[PDB]
């Protein structure tokens, strides 16, 4: 397509209790997070090489359009299992979301929003490594795996 | 490492993982982990001395047994995914020299080859002489003999 | 004519085919049961090798009828057997090979 | 099938005011070679740039000339691409591009252009038959395979030639290229065989890749058998799948 | 030519893009959530690599040196302290294209040199 | 031969190993190390069984075809060979090693699973392993092809069930419908019939 | 380049003069072979900027048993073809008295044409052959054995002779390549002629439904 040739590989988060996809950026100022520099500083720990950049750049295009924080809770909210009467009690929908059902065991309480933000940020970390093929993908059978 | 021989802060159960080419180090306590022990390797030489046997050989009325041989720090409990970064030698003849160095590095020895076999299959005689399907099938026809 | 047929329908001239009657053992079979000494003349003439066959021929019937299409449909039925079966018993390996009485 | 993406080396969108500044070091020279008696500029000339890097190894393996990708590069997208290129003199074998000419006489241009790159490195075609992946070369050893020819003395000559196998399949256009054989050529797909060569080539050619599974171990099944099922199939008139 | 990278503002700490000034001809750096601009300095934009013929040297870690299950030649010396011990090792990286050449990494503490044969 | 495939390994290291045509240089790796190990067990199999004498039992159970083939006498008394997993020498479940013992990046014979014991001397412990992941594709084909082939011999018998030759000779489906004018295009039964030479031909 | 499309108009014209002699109207033998360089003297080398046209590549040929049958073959010089465009080649199939017609697309046939063949039954037939479709005589291949269209006084004698019903005969689809070729219509029955390795040969019938 015309938008999909030009735009490259975009990242996008599939949520628990969220009908549909959303994308990651959205996700990240969800946590409190207004500038990209902030965002970027996250995701990859070293600005100094380029080859991240042009892997992240795409998914801040797609982005772009949603700039606050209560926008994008509220971007989030009308996706959840269903949609709030008032926008307010969508907001304080997708806050409980990222609270309680969005990675719990880093933690479920308050100011964890930092907290999340580096792992989180650090699985969009990880999927570059195998997207720029850095790293090995994970094995599904190694059994170190599992438990 | 030295923590966990000495068994003070951290139960021989914890295992830890240093990955050098991603940079991270990882501590996991979780439960349903499976590992096995093995033997120390400092050196080119074996943890496990002389005094070591003499004590264990006796150990009826010495009230001395494998939790003092693994408070020694001589054994070691070693899971899957920490056995990516351990180089172990079959026996302690790998350890000695051989003049073309496979590896001088061997951080573990293990006890006995031959306790990869589990209950069933621990029952048949000189079983790496056998092609591979026919240690499975006694491992079957193990538990359905009158006895 | 029989050569220039099996050409076309065998290339790669793999000869080895699969027909009802194997020709060669009962040529073989009918020495022994016989007593043909082949170091000696035969006494089978050979034009009655050749009308021998050729009434041997019409008495193989897979598809019966008198019609022009009848006709054109057992020539195609029997036409690689034919063919296999005017080579082995040919006038002359009748007369140096199997000397048949 | 070369897409222009298997010989590029590297690209990238470079910015020039004007074409003789030539921010790129070695350009300037063969640049202001074309431009001392500059031809369809009349309009004016688009700032942006995009130039590609071609691998002197994959273009001189498949025997491509830099005056071929032009035409096929020019035709392909038409007179909003202007398109120049070294002479093989150059040890940087160089491919530059920029936006129609007349354009200047939405979608911006940055964007634009970058939205044409990530189509041509895909959609070029400029070489072969897209589907086919890749065709390998051989001297085939089995009789089957090799061409056998009837002598002046009728005895059979078995002939090694090349024979050319391809990952993928398009069928129609294969047979009809030059040099190729129309007779002999075949492949194990069957619903491509249908659609064009019809449905008694489907009854052959299915008996041909029946037989080939079945013998392969070294088994023998009788061909009466092999021919019944090939018979049920398409004596409906079409393709008659076991389902 | 240069893989490029990123810049940012120096307000809000967006992403500048790329912007062609029409009366100067002079490429531009611009947030869109404000009126900053900057003047590009390197003049290129997009920069993509196919052909991608990558450094390896840059990516390994001279920590690798310390890892007891890779192997160690005392053939081939350091090439800056002329030290014995080298650990050497493959690509290990998907989308290598085909490489099986070995890079070394020099042992004995904070060398760190890396090279490759 | 594990000499032989140090040097193949050793020039693949200096980039010294040119890719074959229509191979990555793992593919042409890959081969030529096949190349050479399956030479060597080709060869001592082969020395194996010009030793055995006229009395030998192995021999006698072989040379009829009764049980045995001779790819079994190889493995008793001269080398077990090469084990493959889904078609490809033994893998990486380690990050880039075989087993514990190994070391990272070792792609000659004994790393990757070329068992070079016969049954008789026995097998080292992890040549049993990798003798054991090789076991584990026989057992699991065999559970996998079973249920695979017998829904395909149940397809073939309901769409032909019922194809029968007619007393004109011709065969008919049952609706009538003439799959052939005659069975099989010559009419003949195949239990009667040869093999046979045209000796016309060729 | 022009040297391909004077290439590709060989073919496609002796291809063509195969299905009329397969089909049997009267073809000359020299037209049935042609070499290239004898083909760029008649119509001369380049197609464009040169004298052929893709028109006046028409081919008029007459049945062998009746004179006044005929038939055409039409190279349109469009890319695709539409009802104006057909309209004009029945124009002029009405003006010189003729039915049957061919017609080589270069590359398709608007979805508004292809009924408007079919909407014409009995006095014009039309046939749509892509311009591949002609790039290669199927009947050459191996995979595909000689077929034989058949009379009607021919197919009776064969339905009386095996007692069948027309509809107990195996099928072959008026969508079928070998059914293009011969220009086969639904009802008439093909002969198929081929080798077989137990019966050394083998008549195979097929309807054509
Ligand atoms: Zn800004
Ligand atoms: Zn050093």
């Amino acid at each position: 397509g015309a938008k999909k040739s030009a735009i490259g590989q975009r990242i996008v988060a599939t949520l628990p209790y969220i009908k549909q996809e959303v994308p990651i950026i959205i996700v990240f100022r969800a946590l409190g997070f207004v500038s990209d520099r902030d965002i970027l500083e996250h995701i990859i720990y070293d600005f100094e090489d380029p080859e991240m950049m042009e892997m992240v750049k795409p998914s801040l295009d797609e982005a772009f359009v949603i700039q606050e924080q209560n926008v994008a809770l509220n971007f989030i909210g009308s996706r959840g299992a269903k949609p709030g009467v008032t926008k307010e009690k969508r907001i304080k929908y997708a806050k409980e979301v990222l609270q309680k059902e969005m990675l719990p065991h880093v933690g479920v309480s308050d100011f964890c929003e930092t907290k999340k933000a580096y792992f989180l940020g650090y699985m969009v970390h990880r999927l570059l490594l195998a997207a720029l093929g850095r790293r090995e993908l994970d094995d599904r059978d190694h059994y170190g795996n599992k438990r | 490492r030295k923590l966990r021989r000495q068994m003070d802060i951290i139960v021989s159960e914890v295992s830890m993982i240093r990955d050098i080419r991603e940079r991270e180090i990882r501590i996991y306590t979780d439960a349903g982990r499976i590992c096995r022990p093995l033997l120390i390797v400092e050196k080119q030489k074996l943890l496990l001395k002389k005094r070591h046997i003499d004590q264990l050989k006796e150990r009826e009325y010495n009230n001395y047994s494998w939790q003092d041989l693994v408070a020694s720090g001589v054994v070691e409990y070693i899971d899957t995914l920490e056995e990516e970064t351990v180089m172990l030698a079959m026996t302690p003849d790998d350890l000695q020299e051989k003049e073309v160095a496979y590896c001088s590095t061997y951080t573990h020895c293990e006890i006995h080859p031959s306790m990869i076999l589990g209950v069933c299959a621990s029952i048949i005689p000189f079983p790496d002489h056998n092609q591979s399907p026919r240690n499975t099938y006694q491992s079957a026809m193990g538990k359905q003999a009158m006895g | 004519e029989d050569r220039e047929v099996l050409r076309v329908i065998f290339p790669t001239g793999d000869s080895k085919v699969v027909l009802p009657c194997n020709l060669l053992r009962m040529i073989w079979n009918a020495q022994k049961i016989f007593h043909i000494n082949p170091r000696l003349p035969s006494d089978l003439h050979p034009i009655k090798v050749v009308e021998g066959v050729k009434e041997l021929s019409k008495k193989l019937v897979i598809v019966n009828g008198d019609d022009p299409l009848s006709r054109q449909a057992q020539e195609n039925a029997t036409l690689l057997f034919n063919i296999h079966l005017r080579s082995t018993l040919c006038s002359r390996r009748m007369a140096e090979e199997f000397r048949l009485s | 099938h070369t897409t222009l993406r298997k010989v590029t080396a590297n690209t990238a969108i470079y910015y020039d005011p004007n074409p003789q500044s030539t921010v790129v070091a070695e350009d300037q020279e063969w640049v202001n070679v074309y431009y001392e008696m500059p031809d369809f500029d009349v309009a004016r000339i688009s700032p942006w740039l995009l130039r590609v890097e071609l691998d002197r190894k994959h273009m001189t393996d498949r025997k491509l000339t830099m005056e071929q990708i032009a035409e096929k590069i020019n035709a392909g997208f038409g007179d909003d691409l202007n398109c120049i290129f070294n002479d093989d003199n150059a040890e940087k074998l160089v491919l530059r591009i920029r936006i129609m000419n007349s354009d200047e006489n939405k979608m911006d241009d940055d964007v634009f252009l970058r939205c044409i790159e990530s189509n041509m490195l895909t959609d070029m075609t400029l070489q072969g038959i897209e589907q086919i992946s890749k065709v390998y070369m051989h001297l085939p050893q089995t009789d089957n395979k090799k061409k056998i020819i009837i002598t002046e003395d009728g005895e059979f000559k078995a002939l090694q030639e090349w024979i050319l196998e391809t990952d993928g399949v398009s069928l129609m256009r294969v047979l009809s290229e030059k040099d190729v054989d129309p007779v002999r050529t075949t492949s194990n797909d069957i619903v491509e065989i249908f659609t064009v060569l019809g449905i008694e080539a489907v009854r052959k050619a299915l008996e041909r890749e029946l037989y080939h599974v079945i013998s392969f171990d070294g088994s023998y099944v009788n061909y009466r058998h092999l021919a019944l099922l090939c018979d049920t199939m398409t004596c409906r008139g079409h393709l008659m799948a076991i389902t | 030519p240069g893989i490029v990278g990123i810049r940012f503002c120096q307000e809000c700490n967006n992403m500048l893009y790329p912007k062609e000034d029409k009366e100067n001809r002079i490429l531009l750096y611009a947030c869109r959530n404000c009126d900053y601009q900057q003047e590009a300095d390197n003049s290129c934009i997009y920069v993509n690599k196919i052909t991608h013929e990558v450094d390896e040297l840059t990516q390994i870690i001279a920590d690798v040196s310390q890892d007891p299950t890779l192997p160690r030649t005392e053939d081939h010396p350091c090439q800056k302290c002329g030290h014995k011990e080298a650990v050497f090792f493959q690509s290990h990286s998907a989308r290598a294209e085909d490489a099986m050449r070995l890079y070394y990494v020099c042992t004995a503490p904070h060398c760190g040199h890396r090279w490759t044969e | 031969a594990k000499q032989d495939v140090i040097e193949v390994i050793e020039k693949a290291h200096n980039n010294e190993l040119e890719p074959t045509p229509g191979n990555t240089l793992r593919q042409t790796f890959e081969n030529q190390v096949n190349r050479i190990l399956n030479d060597a067990r080709d060869k001592t199999g082969s020395s194996a069984q010009k030793s055995l004498s006229e009395y030998n039992n192995f021999k006698s159970m072989v040379v009829s075809g009764a049980k045995g083939s001779k790819i079994n006498i190889s493995q008793v008394i001269a080398v077990v060979g090469q084990q493959n997993v889904e078609g490809k020498r033994i893998p990486f479940g380690f990050k880039h090693r075989t087993l514990p013992h190994f070391i990272k990046d070792d792609y000659g014979p004994e790393s990757r699973g070329f068992v070079e014991n016969s049954y008789l001397a026995g097998l080292t412990p992890t040549e049993f392993f990798f003798h054991a992941m090789g076991g584990r594709e026989g057992l699991i084909d065999t559970a996998v092809k079973t249920a695979e082939t017998g829904y395909i011999q149940r397809r073939l018998i309901k769409s032909m069930e019922s194809v029968m030759v007619k007393y004109d000779a011709t065969v008919r489906n049952s609706i009538n419908q003439v799959v052939q004018l005659r069975y099989g295009e010559d009419g003949l039964a195949g239990e009667s019939v040869e093999f046979q030479n045209l000796a016309t031909l060729k | 380049d022009d040297e391909e499309e004077t290439y590709r108009l060989w073919k496609i014209r002796k291809t063509i003069m195969q299905l009329c002699h397969d089909r049997g109207y009267l073809v000359t033998q020299d037209g049935l072979d042609q070499t290239l360089e004898e083909f760029k003297a008649q119509f001369g080398g380049k197609p464009s900027e040169g004298r052929p046209r893709r028109t006046d590549l028409t081919v008029l040929v007459a049945h062998n048993d009746d004179p006044t049958d005929q038939m055409f073959v039409f190279f349109p010089e469009e890319p695709k073809v539409g009802i104006k465009t057909i309209k004009v080649y029945c124009q002029r199939m009405q003006e010189e008295n003729i039915t049957r017609a061919l017609i080589v697309v270069q590359q398709g046939m608007t979805p508004s044409a292809k009924q408007s063949l079919v909407d014409m039954a009995p006095k014009y037939i039309l046939e749509q052959f892509l311009q591949q479709e002609l790039l290669i005589n199927i009947t050459e291949h191996e995979l595909v054995p000689e077929h034989v269209v058949m009379t009607k006084e021919e197919v009776t004698e064969l339905l009386a002779r095996y007692k069948l019903r027309e509809n107990q005969l195996p099928r072959i689809q008026a969508g079928d390549p070998v059914a293009r070729y011969f220009g086969i219509k639904r009802g008439q029955v093909v002969k198929i002629i081929r080798p077989s390795e137990t019966a050394g040969r083998y008549i195979t019938y097929r309807l054509v439904q």
